[PDB]
């Protein structure tokens, strides 16, 4: 998966 | 006023659904909702921790009208390798920006070296503020030219060797 999504900010 | 827009991401009804390749656990699309529950339509891959990437990612077929020089503007973000926890010796804080001209509109599996490269795309100096209601994305925006175009269109295409990237808005536009 990837290890961060960007959604507003990044989710990591 | 003398801008013609060709490609506009934020604007297309429905999915992308460009071209991955490959077409699972490269480039995803990943939906930010804005303010009034309105896809924004990004496109994502952060596999940094894992060596030897090369994800390409393609549009659909783009008119290039009578213009012989187009101009591309991309809204992006990155994670600084410096901010993501993990040892990952190939991560990569830029991408690269690609097209290839075609009369072909349909074109299924165009290969690797009839790309030809505009630009490596780094975060730099540049950037904007796209209010969406709940957050302000604050990101990072770079244009390129490309020309002289002289086919009925042209494909652009990103490779990803390693970075964690949000691309979150794709503008292709001319000067009448």
């Amino acid at each position: 998966a990837p290890y961060c999504v960007y959604r507003x900010s990044w989710s990591c | 006023g003398n801008e013609v827009t060709l490609l506009d991401s934020r604007s297309v009804q429905g999915e992308l659904g460009w071209i991955a390749s490959p077409l699972e656990g490269g480039w995803e699309e990943v939906s930010i909702m804005d303010e009034k529950n309105t896809p924004i339509r990004t496109y994502q891959v952060c596999n940094v921790m894992e060596p030897s990437q090369n994800n390409w990612l393609r549009t659909d077929w783009i008119t290039r009208e009578g213009a012989q020089r187009v101009y591309i503007e991309i809204k992006f973000t990155l994670r600084d390798c410096n901010s993501l926890p993990g040892v990952m010796g190939t991560c990569k804080e830029t991408f690269n920006l690609y097209y290839y001209e075609s009369d072909n509109d349909k074109e299924r599996f165009i290969r690797e070296n009839q790309f030809v490269k505009i630009d490596t795309i780094a975060a730099d100096e540049s950037f904007t503020q796209v209010d969406i209601g709940d957050r302000i994305m604050k990101l990072n925006t770079e244009i390129r030219d490309v020309g002289p175009l002289s086919k009925k269109g042209f494909y652009l295409a990103f490779q990803d060797v390693g970075a964690c990237i949000a691309l979150v808005s794709v503008r292709v536009f001319y000067k009448k």
